[PDB]
């Protein structure tokens, strides 16, 4: 049961949205990350 | 565990069960995030009760209570008028 | 010879320091040469570095003391230590030391926790720790047991499997104490200073190494072979690899008098390395009144 | 050459024959940073693997060789794995190293580099150190010569020299694998034991998570990070190529002194090679909600997974977005004392 | 707005059976590859240090060259 939140500020209780409870993602670089890591993968199974 | 805080506010108890909420909007979430209420009893966020009027003016001056050993800091509100009144549950 | 030496403060020494300064009265203080800042052991013991008991031992031993006499507001005065006086000194230290036999008193930083000798100056910006007064022999004891720690607590960090740290925390523990144990502050790092006289101690260590007197050497290899004695209890009725090889050579009377004349002036010379810190002769401590007179030995 | 007659009548109780070395600084600073080191031999076998009793070895850094050709660390390695007469000679027989200041870095080395090269090189009185006046005539340079290092493609300086009948046994010995083939199966070994333990306790559970560690998520988390993508949680066994930087060991070693918790982390996919075997403190007055502080900067890391051992036998591997899967540690206790034994006492 | 879901303990991942039984055996089957890797660079490197050693002992042979 989960609940949808724009946003909030510094809570002490752990349990309780934030910024700072906020993970820093960014799709964009991690997807050219694996894309490229994924090709590294791919000619890592091709030298033995 | 529950926890006894203490509120003064210069306003309606309409506006205070409003306000109330909207202070404990974070430890609502919290205290259903940590546990789901399984039962129908535990919903109640507590209540809240009105002790009485004082003056806003010269209301809440801080001072002191010494013990032998240590001190912690303590309000004195003044000149208090003692009106107790039932329980509003906060929800 | 003047004594009454007072020390001009600054600001208004507030009640709650005066109620506790009044009741450390007859302690004992160290003396810069008064300014605010200085005067006491808060300046070299200060909460930013590490507890160290060499450089405010240091503090300690180079400048004189004082016993505290007066504590007016905004003033307080001090009377100072010159020889051949004689000085009363109340037990007034939150770990008691009874002072049975009367031994000769002795200076000590506060070893046993900053919380039970520190006052609290918000007059003015500064902290002043009292120094803890007790006997000698108690008081060498906690010297050779800080060092000891501040020696093996990296030893013991040195090593890999370090599963045991605790051990030297309790090994050490408490200082060694019939009526009751008393444990005392260990820090982990010891520090410039604490380093340096353990530089000079291990100086002074391997120089005497180089001379062994061979004779003893026959004498606990005879009791060892002998009946175990009480004092021998730390071998175990076991000869080391070290005591067993140091004595395929033979006795003689040439090397024996000049190890034991070098082994003289090196003792001497650790004694003078062990004479450290102002110490106090006592003679006819009244216990009923709790005042240790001593003069400045 | 300070270390190599400093430890030269110290560790001769508990080796016979001890070799002189350098290391350069640029080989070793990728083992530490900032070359906070300033030793611990332990010698392990190629097929006699067993344990071995851990050798004090004094290093001295920041003074240079002899040459002006490079200037790096000094060091010394023990020989004691030859048994009885050490005419023979293990091949392809590693050495390691535990090199410190406060146990940073490890150190590993074969015996043939060591010793191809160092065949290739060539009313008292007070005690001398006859071994420091017998050092001090030669003091030139062909004592030194530079041998390639197998693990890490580098020039390892070692320096031997026609001291004594010491070295002068160790060059006319000569004697007729599967040392570096144990440690990394070991190591993937317990990786894919503790991975069949995450198998199971996600089996036996619905293929959901618990989330111990709270942290916001947004609605596109589903897509960001594709369905079903473990594609870390794929990766993360070979990612794990060591052991003993890792927190999968540092639990065993801290089982004796009582019990925190211990992280290894590691990039999403393949952004460095990021961290292993760091503290979670409930000792310092940081406390319980510092330990917490660290825990949500932890679950909120968005681009590393994390995996979390306990000091008591219990292992947890944290996703990026706070879900957590329990899982169980316990080995069997002979490679637990396999592992305190490679490490230090036991 | 952008929504973000709060952290509940009952927030579920997106089901994942299917996901890490093929995981695994790639992941070993790259494991694999990384491991013959490594150790064709180190015979590799071990055959450059053993080739020296009969070279160094022709080049001690090429002493008794020298008078005859």
């Amino acid at each position: 049961d989960p609940a949808r939140l724009p946003r909030d500020t510094g809570p002490e209780l752990m349990w309780a949205p934030s910024l700072r409870n906020s993970l820093r993602v960014s799709p964009e670089a991690l997807e050219l990350a694996e894309r490229e890591a994924e090709r590294a993968r791919s000619e890592r199974w091709d030298r033995c | 565990g529950p926890r006894f805080t203490f509120f003064q506010s210069s306003r309606g108890h309409c506006q205070i069960m409003n306000i109330l909420r909207i202070y404990y909007s974070p430890s609502i979430m919290h205290r259903y995030a940590v546990v789901q209420p399984l039962h129908i009893e535990e919903l109640t966020f507590g209540a809240v009760a009105c002790l009485g009027t004082f003056s806003a003016t010269d209301g809440w001056r801080r001072s002191a209570f010494n013990y032998r050993g240590s001190s912690l800091p303590v309000v004195e509100i003044d000149s208090f008028y003692s009106n107790v009144s039932d329980w509003e549950v906060i929800l | 010879m003047d004594l009454k030496v007072v020390v001009s403060l600054s600001s208004r020494l507030y009640t709650d320091e005066i109620a506790k300064m009044q009741q450390r009265i007859g302690c004992i203080l160290p003396l810069a040469s008064q300014n605010v800042q200085g005067l006491g052991l808060g300046q070299v013991y200060s909460l930013e570095t590490v507890p160290d008991y060499v450089s405010m031992y240091n503090y300690l031993s180079d400048c004189t003391l004082a016993v505290l006499d007066e504590v007016s507001v905004d003033s307080l005065i001090l009377t100072k230590i010159v020889p051949g006086q004689t000085y009363a000194i109340k037990n007034k230290y939150q770990p008691f030391f009874q002072w049975h036999g009367t031994g000769s008193l002795s200076v000590m930083p506060p070893v046993f926790g900053r919380e039970h000798a520190t006052v609290k100056l918000e007059s003015n910006d500064v902290d002043i720790v009292f120094p803890m007064v007790l006997p000698t022999p108690i008081a060498e004891e906690v010297l050779q047991k800080i060092l000891l720690f501040n020696v093996y607590s990296r030893v013991v960090m040195q090593a890999p499997g370090n599963a045991d740290m605790l051990d030297v925390h309790m090994h050490l523990g408490s200082v060694s104490y019939l009526g009751h144990h008393y444990e005392l502050a260990l820090p982990e790092v010891p520090g410039p200073l604490g380093l340096a006289l353990l530089d000079n101690l291990s100086l002074y260590f391997c120089i005497m190494v180089t001379l062994l007197p061979r004779a003893s050497m026959r004498l606990v290899r005879g009791l060892i072979r002998h009946e175990h004695h009480d004092l021998l209890n730390l071998f175990q009725e076991m000869v080391p690899d070290e005591i067993a090889r140091i004595d395929l050579d033979d006795l003689s009377v040439a090397d024996d008098l000049s190890r034991m004349r070098v082994m003289m002036t090196y003792l001497q010379s650790l004694a003078s390395l062990f004479n450290l810190g102002p110490r106090l002769a006592t003679a006819a401590y009244s216990q009923e009144t709790l005042t240790a007179t001593c003069w400045l030995r | 050459m300070d270390v190599h007659i400093d430890n030269q009548v110290l560790s001769g109780l508990g080796t016979p024959l001890l070799v002189h070395l350098f290391v350069p600084d640029t080989v070793m600073a990728e083992l530490c940073p900032n070359r906070v080191p300033n030793a611990w031999c332990q010698t392990l076998f190629s097929d006699r693997t067993g344990l071995t009793r851990v050798c004090r070895v004094f290093a001295a850094r920041g003074m240079l060789p002899g040459r002006p050709s490079h200037r790096g660390t000094f060091t010394s390695v023990p020989v004691y794995c030859d048994e009885g007469l050490p005419e023979l000679y293990n091949p392809f027989h590693v050495a390691a190293l535990r090199f410190y200041d406060e146990l940073v870095g490890e150190l590993q080395i074969y015996y043939l580099s060591l010793f191809e090269g160092a065949k290739r090189a060539l009313l008292s009185r007070v005690p001398v150190s006859f071994s420091k006046t017998r050092r001090a005539i030669r003091e030139s340079r062909a004592l030194v010569r530079g041998i390639a290092h197998i693990f890490s493609p580098h020039a390892l300086y070692v320096v031997t020299y026609p001291e004594l009948s010491a070295q002068g046994r160790l060059h006319r010995m000569t004697a007729v694998l599967g040392a570096p083939e144990r440690e990394f199966r070991f190591l993937i070994s317990v990786a894919l034991r503790i991975s069949a333990s995450f198998r199971e306790k996600l089996a036996m559970q619905a293929w959901t998570a618990q989330q111990e560690i709270p942290v916001v998520i947004p609605t596109s988390y589903s897509r960001i990070y594709k369905n079903s993508d473990l594609i870390r949680e794929a990766f993360f066994t070979v990612q794990t190529r060591v052991s003993w930087e890792s927190c999968w060991v540092k639990a065993t070693i801290s089982n004796a002194p009582d019990a925190c918790l211990w992280i290894d982390s590691h990039p999403l996919y393949e952004e460095g090679a990021s961290a292993w075997g760091k503290v979670i403190d409930s000792r310092p007055p940081g406390g319980l909600v510092g330990a917490a502080s660290q825990l949500v900067a932890l679950g909120t890391d968005g681009h590393c997974v994390h995996l979390a051992t306990t000091s008591d036998g219990q292992a947890f591997l944290v996703l990026p977005g706070g879900f957590v899967i329990k899982g169980q540690l316990a080995l069997t206790p002979e490679e637990r004392g396999y592992i305190l034994a490679r490490h230090g006492i036991r | 707005p952008e929504l973000m879901w709060a952290p509940s303990l009952r927030n579920s991942l997106r089901v994942s059976p299917e996901a890490l039984e093929l995981a695994e055996r790639e992941a070993e089957r790259a494991r694999s590859e990384r491991w013959d890797r490594c150790a064709q660079v180190l015979k590799n490197r071990l055959l450059r240090v053993e080739l020296d050693g009969i070279m160094r002992d022709h080049l001690a042979r090429a002493e008794e060259i020298r008078q005859d």
